[PDB]
């Protein structure tokens, strides 16, 4: 999904709000900060009822606007609690009365995702590659910085997982799929408008194709 | 004629668990069990540990680069979200740096929870982009001549950066080296220092 959540590569920001090795003092700096990513935690592993790539997609389902300016914390209190609710364990209603107060929740999908590929191809480190140019409207790890662009596989992992676009949808044909590291020249992804050297992105067999 | 609100987000974290919690669904200690590992046992000492054995090692430096995953086993370190480790290697003359552009995605178990400036939408823009310009306004100025390779964490491999080991800690112990590799180097932000 082509959404705000896809920064690599945008411009206007100003500078990062950090100097090396500052303190960064405690994990969690306000005391409700730890429930979002424990919450998390009970829904996929205690209930059984999302997983992980379910969270990224809903927080990635965020109204535009409200994406950009909620902290980061706060949009996994908001993804968690959509996926509660659509999953059908609790009701908005009732969130909003605990809350004394409304309780937007990311919008829907717009997308059912797609299944992994059925025939694929493996490739070998060192081979050079082309990511797919293709456009997806449900969860994809992919960000458009390396659509259509040409890189060598540096690795090719030893273990296999479901493939993104269709568990992060709960689809039951997500199969599983290696990835890859793609090493990409800086200047085949952002011209003479770069200033380092080269950019290594982890990506799905599926969603590469030799050459 | 053709002429968003929120609670609190204090309330409304505070109503998500005691909506949860009331329907019998969070397990007694479950959310504060979590609290503590977070806090306690995901920390940036197991990575500086894994660096001080790699400078100290060549065997274990090279089982780390070459299987990762296998190398953090042999401490049990792997975890949540370090499941799958690669380590990456900084050389005279290539400069590693790791982000997720696309949210947050860290190898917990051995660098911690990442940090907010981490999280921020700068450095998730930027650094994938102008990474010699991010680390200056950091603080760390890496040579023209020097290679900058970004990592982005877009699916389940979790990163490690392997620093330089710095001139001058010549018969330096492990512990004495494990003090000098901070948080900040092993996401590759900061040159470890003496
Ligand atoms: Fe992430
Ligand atoms: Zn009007």
């Amino acid at each position: 999904m082509d959404g705000v959540h896809d920064l690599a590569g945008v411009q206007g920001f100003g500078k990062v709000p950090h100097t090396v090795n500052a303190d960064i003092g405690p994990t969690f700096h306000a005391e409700w900060e730890h429930l979002p990513y424990s919450l998390m935690f009970a829904g996929v592993a205690e209930l059984g009822a999302f997983s992980v790539d379910e969270v990224r997609y809903v927080v990635e389902r965020m109204e535009p606007r409200h994406y950009m300016m909620t902290p980061y914390y706060e949009r996994y209190v908001i993804g968690v609690a959509t996926l509660m609710v659509e999953k059908g364990i609790l009701t908005q209603d009732e969130l909003e009365s605990l809350a004394g107060g409304p309780f937007p929740l990311s919008r829907p999908s717009e997308s059912e995702g797609r299944p992994a590929p059925v025939e694929t191809t493996t490739f070998e480190v060192g081979q050079r590659v082309r990511v797919r140019d293709e456009y997806v409207p449900g969860h994809i790890r992919m960000p458009a910085y390396c659509r259509g662009r040409v890189g060598t596989i540096s690795h090719r992992t030893t273990e296999k997982w479901p493939f993104p676009d269709a568990i992060g949808h709960g689809r039951n044909d997500a199969g599983e799929e290696p990835t890859y590291h793609v090493k990409f020249a800086a200047e085949e992804l952002f011209g003479s408008d770069t200033d380092g050297g080269s950019v290594v992105v982890d990506l799905f067999e599926g969603y590469l194709e030799p050459a | 004629i053709d002429h968003p609100a929120q609670a609190p987000v204090s309330d409304r974290a505070w109503a998500l668990f005691r909506a949860l919690d009331g329907k019998g669904l969070v397990p007694d200690g479950y959310v504060e069990g979590w609290k503590k590992t977070f806090e306690e046992d995901f920390s940036p000492r197991r990575g500086a540990e894994l660096v001080a054995r790699a400078w100290t090692d060549p065997e274990f430096r090279q089982l780390l680069l070459t299987d990762g995953t296998a190398a953090v086993a042999q401490y049990g370190y792997l975890g949540p979200q370090g499941e799958y480790i690669v380590a990456v290697e900084d050389t005279p003359t290539l400069k590693n740096v790791i982000v997720c552009s696309l949210c947050s995605c860290t190898a917990w178990p051995i660098l911690g929870l990442p940090p907010t400036w981490y999280k921020s939408f700068e450095y998730r823009a930027r650094v994938v982009r102008e990474p010699r310009k991010v680390l200056s306004e950091m603080g760390t100025e890496i040579a023209s001549d020097i290679e900058i390779r970004v990592y982005d964490t877009t699916a389940e491999t979790r990163y490690m950066v392997l620093p330089q080991r710095p001139a001058g800690t010549e018969g330096w112990s492990q512990e004495q080296l494990q003090e000098i590799v901070t948080k900040d180097c092993l996401i590759g932000v900061a040159i470890p220092q003496v």
